[PDB]
C-alpha cells in the first residue's frame, strides 16, 4: 500500500538518527537511499496518474461529487505522507551535514546525493560568510566548551615540523610536548595533531 | 513536528476503520484496485488516514473502532501497576498515539489515566537515570519496557546526570 | 548549528562559567597599588580597580575566574565565602533536618564553588578540607531526598523550587521540564 | 497497629463495595435459588464469588491494596462482609476468589520469590503430581453420653487459615471435664475435601539451559479437582510459608529453608497464545454461515497448516482427525471406537515433524511425544508413592493424559518394541490396563494418535513392498485408520512451487517488530478454526443414513475387489461422519461418503 | 558485649560515610544508587577496607561470621542516613565482598581454613532452587502467648528450649504473617580442570548465597568466589562434619544469560568497539582468521564454523509453527584432517558450549535422563549436554563410534530445538536451542 516505502524510509531516518546520536564524534552519515527514493517518486508518480485519470472521468460524471471526491482525497493524502516521509528523510540528513559543517568544514562523500554535495558545499560557503564578514573578531566556528585554562600542556601526537604561529614558531617533533596557549594551538587540537586537554 | 521522525513512525501506525459508505475504486486499500469498498467493511487503515477519513463525509466516511491499545483490559493494566508495565510491546508510540487518540476525541477519562501513567513511571525512570555506575540487571530490565517517547526522555535525563557527575569528579 | 546536548539546558562547563564570573574574597601576595615615592590589568568585563591596587594581605574582592588564575601561581589565597566553614555547613544540614518541605537557602552557586575551591585552594581552608567535603556531600544527599520528594507532585500548571542550587536545577532540567510538558500536552489535547 | 480495631471499618467497606457494585448480589442471590430449587425439586452451586479485582480498586485502592499486599489482613473481612450479605439474602462460610489485572504479583514458579510471601499472587503454570483428595476435619462434635450436652472443638493447621493460628493436634476428644465418657458424631462434625498440586513452570518460558521450576498449592473444598495434571492453568492464592523450617533443635542441619505453599483462592484452565472457548451468538451464526459455503472442507483444510505447501489429503485427513466420529455403545457394552488414527511415513524434510507441532498447537486437547524420548510405561500409566499419603498410586502417562483428546508421536518408528507393544490396547480398545504392584485397573486412553516415522531405509524405496519399506508390524499398521506415504520426489516446477512458499514462509515480521529485530484464496484464522472444531465436536452427532450407505458399500467392494480389510470399512464410515461434522450437518450423506472413499483411496493407491 | 558490637559499628559507619578517593565518596555514592534502582546491598573492596583502617581489616578477618553481620548493620544504617529524612523502610543490606587475595586452590581448603574468608575459582556444575531463610522471626508460647521476635544472621540458630516468663517441654511456635525471609540458593563449584592432579578425579564443594547473589551464576560457567569456608552439621564417621562455603562475592569471568533470555548486559565502551568492529570491510576474513588460528587452510571450514556460532533468526509465524534458527554442521573424512581440534576450538570460543565423544555419550545423557530423588524417592527430570548447550553448540567430536539409538536421540532436539521426554510419569517438552 502506497504508505509503505515511506515507512521505510522514515525506519532509515531513525536509525541513522541513533548512529549518529550515540558517540561524540561526526559519525560518517550512512548511503543515501537512492532506491528507496525512487521507488517512492514513482509511486507519487503513479499517484499523479490516477488524479489525472479520474480528473479526466469528471467529464464522464460518475457519482462525483462523493466517489470522485473520496479517490481524489484518499490519493491526495497519500501524496501528502510521502512528501512527509521524503522531506523528514531528507531533513534529517540535511541536520548532521549542517552539524558536520559546522564541526570541521567550516574551520565518506560518496554517501551523499549531488544535490547534497552541493548543498554543503553551499552551506560551508555560509558557514565562511558569516565569520568572514562583520562578528570577523569572533571565530564563529569555534569551540563551544568554555575557556576553563588560557595554558595548557598539550603532546604532540602527529608529526607536522617546523610551522610558525603569531610571534614564535612551533617544531611538532613527534611525541614532544609543549606548555603553550590554548589559542595558538586550539586549530591544532582540532586538526588531531595534538592530543592533552 | 512536521519532520518529527518519531511523529511520522507514529502517523504510520495503524487503527481499525469501519467505513460508513459504498465507495467504488478504494479497493486498492483492500488490496484490489479494481472493486468497490462497501458499508459496515472492517478495516485496519494508517492513522495518518485515518484521521482525516473520521472527519470528512453529514457522517464521516469512516468510524473508528476503539483499538486494541485502549481498550479496557490495558486501561486496567495501567491503572493497577504503571512501572511493572510493558508500554513498548502495547505499543511502541503508545504516549504519543494516546495524546493523538485524545486530541482525536476529547476523552477526559483517558487524558487522566495517561497523565497518571507519565508521572507514576517517570518517578521510576528519573531513579534508573539518576542511578550511575562507578549495565546494572535491575536497569537493564527496565529500559526494555519503555517507549521511544520515554527513552528519549531518559536518554536526555540519564545523560544530563552523567555529565554533572562526570564535572563534579573529574578535574 | 549548536550540539544536541546544549539545545535545551547548559553544560556542567557553562555553569562553571557562569559561577566563575561571580567575585571572591582574596588576599594578595603581590603589591601593585604604586606608592608616590609598568602595566595596568585594563579589563573590559568586569572592574579594573582592585587589581591595579592591590597591597599583600590587604584582603579584597575580584572575579573568581581572575583570583583562580592568580591561585594557579602562589600570588594569591582565596578567602572562603562564610558560608563555606563546618559551622555554617552544620547549621544547613540542621535546616535541612529541620524542614522536610523547604530547600535551605545557600547561595544558588553552592556545589559549583565548593568544587571550584575544594579543587583550586584546597591549601586556604580554615577548616580541615576533609570535613569541608563530607558537609557538602551531606548537604547534596539531603537536597536529593528533597528533590525525589518533589517530583512526586509534577503538574500540567506549575512548580516551585525555592532554594534549589544552579547546578542542581540545571541537572534536573531535561527531565521536569519533559514531564512537565508531556503532562500539559496530554492535558491540554482533553480539552474541546 | 492491631488488625481487630480495624476488622469492622474494613467489614464496612467492603459491605459497601457489594452494595455499589451490585452484580456480585446479583451473583450470590442467583447461587442461592439455584441451590434450593435443586435442593427441593428431587447440581449444586458453590458459596463463592469472583470478584473482579479491578472493581475493588476503582472502589477503594486502600482496600484493594490491602487485598493485594496484606491478604491475611484484609480476605477475612471481606469474606465476613461477603457471608453476612448472604445471611442478609432470604433463608455456611461464602469465599472469595479474583480476576484481573494483578501486576507485579502476576508470576511463575520461577520468579515467585520470598519477596512474594504472605501476599496475593497469580502464577501461570502446567499442572503435574495432584494428589489424591482427602477430608481434612475442621470440626469434631461429641454426645457427652450422661451430660447430654454437645460438646465441639475446633481445629487449625497452617493451610487451613491465611494467619498462623496456633495448631491444634487432630486428636478427638474421649472424656468431659467430668470424665464423663464421649462420643464422635459424625454427620455433625465437619471436614473439608484438600488436595495438594504441583504448578510446574511453562517450559517455553524457563530461561537458556535451566529446567522448569514447579511450587506446591493447596486447593480446598470447590477448588478441588478443577484441574488434573497436564492442564495449562492460572491459579490464584496466597503464597506462604509454613513449618519450622529447621528452627526446632532436633534438626541440626543449619541450611535447609522453609516449606513454602500456593493457598489457593481460584484456579482458571488456559489455553491462550481458555481451555474451553466461549462462543457468542455472532460465532454462532459465523460458524453456521461458513458450514453453508459449498467447499467449506477444502476451506478448513486449507487452513490448516497455512505455512505448509501441498500436502493437501493430508491436512483433509487431520481435519477429520480432530473431528473423529462418533463413538458406538452396543449389547453387552460391546463398543466401536470413533477417533481416527493416521501415520506419516516418507522420506526426511517432509513436514511431518511440523505437520505434529500444527496439530499439537490447534487441537483442544494434544499431548506431544516422540520414539526415543518416550517409555512405554511413561506412555501408559506409572505407578508412584504419593508422599502425601504414602500409598502406591497410578501417574498418567501421554496416552492416559490425551483422554478425549489427540496424541503426537515424533520419529515413531524409532520406538523400542517394548514400548509398542504398550500401544496397542490404546489402538484397539481406547484403554490400558494395569496389573502390577497390588494395583489391578483399567483407564480410560480415548484419543486420535497421529504419528510420524520414516522407512527402514532412510527414504522410501519404490522397488520394495510397503511391508518391507515400513518397519512396524502389521499388527499395528492394520489399527491405523489411514496410512500415509510421503515422498520428497524431485521436480522442477514443484520444486519451484514450494521453495517460492518456504522463502515467503521465512520472510515474516511479527507486528511492531523492527526489520532485523530479534523476537521476545479465502482462510479463516486458527482462533476461528479452533472454534469451528469446538462446535462441531459439542453441538452436531451425525446420524448415518442409507443413501450414504449405498455410496459406501458401493466404494468399499470396490476398493476390496481390485491390504485392503475388514477394518476399513468402518474407517470408511468414520471419514464420512466427520465429513458430516465439518459439514455440521446431522445426517451424514452421499457427498460425505463420497469425499470419504476419495480420501482413503487417495491413502491407499496414492491417488 | 553490645558495647563493643557498638563501637564495630561505628567504625564500618565511618567508613562507608569517610572512605573518599580522587574527590569521590565511592561506597556513599554506591549506596546512594543501589537504593535508587531497589537493591539493597553493597559491593565492597577488601583492598579500600585496609587502606582506610587495617584494625577494621584485622576484626573482619578474624572472625567474619560475627563482623560481617555488624557491616551489614552499619550498611543500614548509613542506607537511612542518606536516603530516608531524619525527623520529618528498609530490609537488612547484603554484604557483598570483593577482593584480590591469593586464591586457595578447591583441594587445598582444609581444616585450617574454617571461619575463614577465602577467595578460589572454579566450574559451577549445579544450581537449585530459591529455598527460603529466615531474617527476622515473629515468636510466641504456645501456652501462654509470651510473644517475642528472634533476628538471625545466616553464618553460624534455633528456637529457644522453654518460655521467657508453665508453659510445658517445647514451647515456642513461628508466627509467619510477621516473620521475615530471604532467598537461599545453594551451588555446587567443582574445581578448575586444568588444576586436577593427576589421576585424581575432580573434587567438588557444594556452597550457598543469598539475597542479591542467587541466580547470578548458571552451570558451566568458570567463575571466582569469595566466602567464608564453613562447616554443617549433617545429619549422617565420628566428630566428622561437612564443610561447605558461605559465599560473600561471585565474579564470573564473563556474565552470561545467568536469569535473562530477552534482558543484557553491555558497556557502552564495548558496545562502541562491537559497532564500528561490525562497520569493518575485512570482518568475515577477520573472524575466520581468528578460528583456529593454529589450524593451516581448512578456510571454507572455518567460513562455515564462524557462521555455525553466530546462528540464523529464530522465526515463530501465525501459523504457530516455529522456523529453527540455529545451524549444523558435520565434518566427515580421513584421520589427522584437525576435525577434533576444530571442536575443541568451537568448544573454546563459545560462549555456550559442550564438548562430548560419541562413544562417551548416551541417549540420555546427551538430551536429558530420568532421575529419583533419593530421600523424596520420587522422579525428576535432569539435564544432559542439549540442555546444558542450550542458547549454543553442542560439539559431538567421535561421532561416527556413537551407537544408532544413542545417536536417534538427537534427532528431534536438533532440528525441532526440543526434547520430548515421556518416562516415569514426567510428560515434557524441554526446550533445546543448539
Ligand atoms: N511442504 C512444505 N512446506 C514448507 N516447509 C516444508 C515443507 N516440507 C518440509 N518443510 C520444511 O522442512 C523442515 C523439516 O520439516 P519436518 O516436519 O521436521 O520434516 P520431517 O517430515 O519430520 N523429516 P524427518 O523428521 O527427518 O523424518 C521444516 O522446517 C519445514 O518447514
Ligand atoms: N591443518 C593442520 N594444521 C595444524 N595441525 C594439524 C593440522 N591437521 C592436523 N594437525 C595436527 O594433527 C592432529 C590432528 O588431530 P585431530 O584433531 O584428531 O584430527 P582429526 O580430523 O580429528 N582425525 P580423527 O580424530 O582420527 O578423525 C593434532 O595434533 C594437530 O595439531
Ligand atoms: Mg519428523
Ligand atoms: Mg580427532
Ligand atoms: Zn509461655
Amino acid at each position: 500500500m502506497y504508505g509503505d516505502l515511506g515507512n521505510k524510509l522514515v525506519l532509515e531516518a531513525k536509525r541513522t538518527k541513533q548512529l549518529y546520536a550515540r558517540s561524540n564524534q561526526d559519525v560518517n552519515l550512512p548511503m543515501y537511499h537512492e532506491d528507496i527514493i525512487r521507488n517512492i517518486l514513482k509511486e507519487v508518480s503513479n499517484l499523479r496518474k490516477n488524479t489525472e485519470y479520474l480528473k479526466e472521468q469528471q467529464q464522464l460524471g460518475m457519482l462525483d461529487d462523493k466517489v470522485a471526491k473520496c479517490q481524489y482525497f484518499v490519493t491526495l493524502l497519500c501524496m501528502e505522507r510521502n512528501k512527509r516521509c521524503l522531506l523528514a528523510y531528507q531533513r534529517l540528513r540535511t541536520d548532521i551535514l549542517d552539524s558536520m559543517a559546522w564541526n570541521n568544514n567550516g574551520l565518506d562523500t560518496n554517501n551523499l546525493s549531488h544535490q547534497e554535495q552541493e548543498y554543503l558545499k553551499e552551506y560551508c560557503d555560509l558557514i565562511t560568510d558569516l565569520k568572514s564578514g562583520d562578528l570577523v573578531d569572533i571565530d564563529l566556528s569555534g569551540s563551544l566548551v568554555p575557556p576553563s585554562d588560557v595554558f595548557i600542556d598539550v603532546r604532540v601526537l602527529k608529526d607536522a615540523g617546523e610551522i610558525q604561529t603569531e610571534y614564535g614558531v612551533f617544531n611538532l617533533i613527534k611525541d614532544s610536548q609543549f606548555f603553550v596557549r590554548q589559542s595558538d594551538v586550539e586549530r591544532l587540537i582540532q586538526q588531531g595533531y595534538l592530543q592533552k586537554i | 513536528g512536521y519532520y518529527d521522525i518519531d511523529d511520522v513512525l507514529a502517523d504510520g501506525t495503524e487503527f481499525p476503520c469501519k467505513f460508513q459508505y459504498d465507495i467504488p475504486g478504494l479497493g486498492y486499500l483492500e488490496n484490489n484496485p479494481g472493486r468497490p469498498i462497501t458499508k459496515n467493511t472492517k478495516l485496519n487503515l494508517p492513522l495518518w488516514l485515518a484521521r482525516i477519513l473520521a472527519i470528512v463525509g453529514p457522517v464521516p466516511f469512516v468510524e473508528l473502532l476503539p483499538p486494541d491499545m485502549f481498550s479496557t483490559k490495558v486501561m486496567n493494566a495501567i491503572k493497577t501497576d504503571p512501572v511493572a508495565l510493558d508500554l513498548h510491546s502495547i505499543n511502541s508510540h503508545f504516549f504519543s498515539l494516546a495524546i493523538k487518540w485524545i486530541m482525536l476525541f476529547s476523552e477526559k477519562e483517558l487524558a487522566n489515566v495517561v497523565s497518571e501513567l507519565l508521572l507514576q513511571r517517570a518517578q521510576e525512570l528519573n531513579h534508573h537515570a539518576s542511578s550511575l555506575s562507578i549495565t546494572n540487571i535491575a536497569t537493564s530490565t527496565f529500559l526494555l519496557k519503555l517507549e521511544e517517547m520515554e527513552k528519549e526522555i531518559y536518554k536526555k535525563s540519564h545523560e544530563s546526570y552523567k555529565d554533572t557527575k562526570r564535572w563534579m569528579f573529574k578535574k | 548549528s549548536l550540539p544536541a546536548h546544549l539545545q535545551q539546558t547548559f553544560s556542567p562547563e557553562e555553569i562553571q562559567f557562569i559561577v566563575e564570573n561571580e567575585p571572591i574574597k582574596i588576599f594578595p601576595r603581590i603589591t601593585t597599588r604604586q606608592k608616590i615615592r609598568h602595566t595596568r590589568w585594563q579589563l573590559i568585563t568586569t572592574d579594573d580597580k582592585a587589581l591595579n591596587n592591590m597591597v599583600a594581605m590587604r584582603s579584597t574582592e575580584v572575579v573568581l575566574w581572575i583570583a583562580l588564575l592568580l591561585k594557579q601561581q602562589s600570588k594569591c589565597s582565596i578567602v572562603a565565602p562564610q558560608w563555606l566553614t563546618t559551622k555554617e555547613l552544620d547549621r544547613k544540614i540542621q535546616y535541612e533536618k529541620t524542614h522536610p518541605d523547604r530547600f535551605s537557602e545557600l547561595p544558588w552557586n553552592w556545589l559549583v564553588l565548593a568544587r571550584i575551591l575544594f579543587n583550586k585552594a584546597k591549601d586556604d581552608f580554615h577548616d580541615p578540607i576533609h570535613e569541608l567535603r563530607g558537609k557538602i556531600q551531606d548537604l547534596r544527599e539531603i537536597r536529593q531526598i528533597k528533590v525525589l520528594k518533589g517530583l512526586k507532585y509534577l503538574n500540567e500548571s506549575h512548580l516551585q523550587l525555592d532554594n534549589l542550587s544552579l547546578l542542581e536545577i540545571n541537572e534536573l532540567r531535561p527531565f521536569i521540564t519533559e514531564i512537565m510538558d508531556k503532562l500539559r500536552e496530554i492535558h491540554t489535547a482533553s480539552l474541546t | 497497629f492491631a488488625p481487630d480495631a480495624v476488622f469492622g471499618d474494613r467489614v464496612r467497606r467492603f459491605q459497601e463495595f457489594l452494595d455499589t457494585f451490585t452484580s456480585y448480589r446479583d451473583s450470590v442471590r442467583s447461587i442461592q435459588v439455584y441451590n434450593s430449587n435443586n435442593a427441593a425439586n428431587y447440581n449444586i452451586l458453590p458459596h463463592r464469588i469472583i470478584i473482579s479485582l479491578d472493581d475493588l480498586r476503582e472502589f477503594d485502592r486502600s482496600f484493594w491494596s490491602g487485598i493485594l499486599v496484606e491478604p491475611a489482613y484484609f480476605i477475612p473481612p471481606a469474606e465476613k462482609a461477603l457471608t453476612d450479605l448472604a445471611d442478609s439474602m432470604d433463608d455456611h462460610p461464602w469465599k472469595l476468589s479474583f480476576k484481573g489485572s494483578f501486576g507485579a504479583h502476576a508470576l511463575s514458579p520461577r520468579t515467585l520469590t520470598a519477596q512474594h510471601l504472605n501476599k496475593l499472587v497469580s502464577v501461570e503454570g502446567i499442572v503435574t503430581k495432584t494428589s489424591l483428595v482427602r477430608p481434612k476435619l475442621i470440626r469434631s462434635v461429641h454426645y457427652a453420653a450422661k451430660t447430654g450436652r454437645f460438646h465441639y472443638r475446633d481445629y487449625t493447621d497452617a493451610t487451613t487459615t491465611l494467619t498462623t493460628r496456633i495448631p491444634t493436634p487432630a486428636i478427638y476428644p474421649t472424656e468431659d471435664t467430668e470424665g464423663n465418657k464421649l462420643t464422635t458424631e459424625y454427620g455433625y462434625s465437619t471436614f473439608i475435601d484438600h488436595q495438594r498440586i504441583t504448578v510446574q513452570e511453562m517450559p517455553e518460558m524457563a530461561p537458556a539451559g535451566q529446567l522448569p521450576r514447579s511450587i506446591d498449592v493447596i486447593l480446598d473444598d470447590d477448588l478441588v479437582d478443577k484441574t488434573k495434571p497436564g492442564d495449562r492453568v492460572n491459579v490464584v492464592g496466597v503464597f506462604k510459608s509454613l513449618g519450622a523450617g529447621g528452627m526446632n533443635q532436633s534438626n541440626s542441619n543449619t541450611l535447609i529453608g522453609f516449606k513454602t505453599l500456593i493457598l489457593g483462592n481460584t484456579v482458571y484452565p488456559l489455553h491462550a497464545r481458555a481451555a474451553r472457548q466461549m462462543l457468542t451468538d455472532f460465532d454462532i451464526r459465523n460458524i453456521n454461515k461458513l458450514s453453508k459455503k459449498k467447499d467449506i472442507f477444502d476451506i478448513l483444510s486449507q487452513s490448516l497448516a497455512p505455512s505448509i505447501y501441498g500436502h493437501d489429503h493430508i491436512k483433509k485427513a487431520i481435519l477429520l482427525m480432530l473431528m473423529g466420529g462418533v463413538e458406538k455403545n452396543l449389547e453387552n457394552g460391546s463398543h466401536l471406537r470413533g477417533d481416527i488414527n493416521i501415520l506419516m511415513v516418507g522420506d526426511p524434510s517432509t513436514a511431518k515433524s511440523q505437520l505434529l507441532r500444527f496439530v499439537l498447537n490447534t487441537a483442544s486437547l494434544a499431548i506431544a511425544t516422540t520414539g526415543r524420548g518416550s517409555s512405554g510405561v511413561g506412555l501408559t500409566a506409572a505407578v508412584t508413592t504419593d508422599r502425601e499419603t504414602g500409598e502406591r498410586r497410578l501417574e498418567a502417562g501421554a496416552m492416559v493424559l490425551a483422554d478425549r483428546g489427540v496424541v503426537c508421536i515424533d520419529e515413531f518408528d524409532k520406538m523400542t518394541d517394548v514400548d509398542r507393544v504398550a500401544i496397542h490396547e490404546v489402538m484397539e480398545q481406547q484403554t490400558v490396563t494395569i496389573a502390577k504392584a497390588g494395583i489391578h485397573t483399567t483407564l480410560n486412553a480415548r484419543c486420535s494418535v497421529i504419528a510420524a516415522a520414516n522407512p527402514v531405509f532412510g527414504q522410501y524405496d519404490v522397488n520394495r513392498d510397503p511391508h518391507q519399506n515400513i518397519a512396524l508390524p502389521d499388527s499395528l499398521l492394520s489399527r491405523f485408520d489411514l496410512l500415509f506415504v510421503v515422498t520428497d520426489d524431485i521436480n522442477e516446477i514443484r520444486d519451484r512451487s514450494i521453495s517460492e512458499h518456504v522463502l515467503r514462509t521465512h520472510r515474516y515480521l511479527p507486528p511492531g517488530y523492527l526489520e532485523g529485530e530479534p523476537v521476545r484464496p479465502k482462510l479463516v484464522t486458527i482462533p476461528f478454526l479452533r472454534k469451528y472444531v469446538q462446535y462441531a465436536k459439542e453441538r452436531v452427532i451425525p446420524q448415518l443414513t442409507q443413501e450414504a450407505i449405498n455410496v459406501i458399500v458401493k466404494n468399499y467392494t470396490d476398493l476390496r475387489n481390485d491390504p485392503i480389510t475388514a477394518r476399513t470399512l468402518e474407517t470408511l464410515i468414520r471419514l464420512a461422519t466427520a465429513h458430516a461434522k465439518v459439514r455440521l450437518s446431522k445426517t451424514v450423506n452421499k457427498v460425505d461418503a463420497k469425499v470419504a472413499a476419495n480420501l482413503l483411496r487417495f491413502a491407499l493407491l496414492g491417488e | 558485649n553490645d558495647d563493643d558490637n557498638t563501637e564495630i559499628i561505628k567504625s564500618f559507619k565511618n567508613f562507608i560515610l569517610e572512605f573518599r578517593l580522587d574527590s569521590q565518596f565511592i561506597y556513599r555514592d554506591q549506596l546512594r544508587n543501589n537504593i535508587l534502582v531497589k537493591n539493597y546491598s553493597l559491593t565492597v573492596n577488601m583492598e579500600h577496607l585496609i587502606g582506610y583502617n587495617e584494625d577494621i581489616y584485622k576484626k573482619l578477618s578474624d572472625e567474619p561470621s560475627d563482623i560481617i553481620p555488624l557491616f551489614e548493620t552499619a550498611i543500614t544504617q548509613v542506607a537511612k542516613r542518606i536516603s530516608i529524612l531524619s525527623r520529618a523502610s528498609l530490609p537488612t543490606f547484603q554484604l557483598i565482598l570483593n577482593s584480590n587475595a591469593n586464591q586457595i586452590p578447591l583441594r587445598d581448603l582444609d581444616s585450617e581454613h574454617v571461619s575463614k574468608i577465602v577467595r578460589l575459582s572454579g566450574i559451577i556444575i549445579s544450581t537449585s532452587v530459591l529455598s527460603s531463610r529466615a531474617t527476622y522471626l515473629s515468636i510466641m508460647c504456645r501456652n501462654c502467648r509470651h510473644t517475642t521476635s528472634i533476628t538471625i544472621n545466616n553464618f553460624n540458630v534455633s528456637l529457644p528450649r522453654s518460655c521467657l516468663s508453665n508453659c510445658g517441654p517445647d514451647p515456642y511456635i513461628i508466627i509467619h504473617e510477621s516473620s521475615k525471609f530471604i532467598d537461599q540458593q545453594f551451588l555446587k563449584l567443582q574445581e578448575i580442570p586444568e588444576l586436577v592432579p593427576v589421576g585424581e578425579m575432580p573434587r567438588n564443594l557444594t556452597m550457598t548465597c543469598d539475597r542479591y547473589l542467587t541466580n547470578k551464576v548458571i552451570p558451566g560457567t568458570r567463575v571466582t568466589i569469595v566466602g567464608i569456608y564453613s562447616i554443617y552439621n549433617s545429619k549422617n564417621g565420628v566428630a566428622i562434619r561437612t564443610p561447605y562455603i558461605k559465599i560473600l562475592g561471585i565474579q564470573s569471568d564473563v556474565e552470561t544469560s545467568s536469569i535473562w533470555n530477552s534482558v543484557t548486559m553491555f558497556t557502552e565502551e564495548e558496545e562502541e568497539e562491537f559497532l564500528q568492529l561490525s562497520r569493518n570491510p575485512k570482518l568475515y576474513e577477520i573472524l575466520t582468521n581468528s578460528i583456529a588460528p593454529s589450524i593451516f587452510g581448512n578456510e571454507d571450514i572455518k567460513k562455515a564454523i564462524v557462521c555455525l556460532l553466530m546462528g540464523g533468526s529464530k522465526k515463530i509465524l501465525p501459523d504457530g509453527m516455529r522456523l529453527r534458527g540455529d545451524i549444523n554442521v558435520l565434518l566427515l573424512g580421513d584421520p589427522g584432517t584437525a576435525k577434533s581440534q576444530l571442536l575443541k576450538f568451537v568448544e573454546k570460543v563459545s560462549p555456550i558450549a559442550v564438548y562430548t565423544s560419541g562413544k562417551g555419550s548416551s541417549a540420555a545423557g546427551l538430551t536429558a535422563s530420568v532421575q529419583r530423588d533419593p530421600m523424596t524417592r520420587e522422579f525428576y527430570l535432569e539435564g544432559g549436554a542439549m540442555v546444558l548447550a542450550d542458547g549454543g553448540v553442542v560439539c559431538i567430536d567421535e561421532f561416527d563410534k556413537m551407537r544408532d539409538e544413542d545417536r536417534v536421540a538427537i534427532h528431534e532436539a536438533m532440528e525441532q530445538q526440543t526434547i520430548s521426554i515421556a518416562k516415569a510419569g514426567i510428560t515434557t517438552v524441554l526446550n533445546s536451542r543448539t
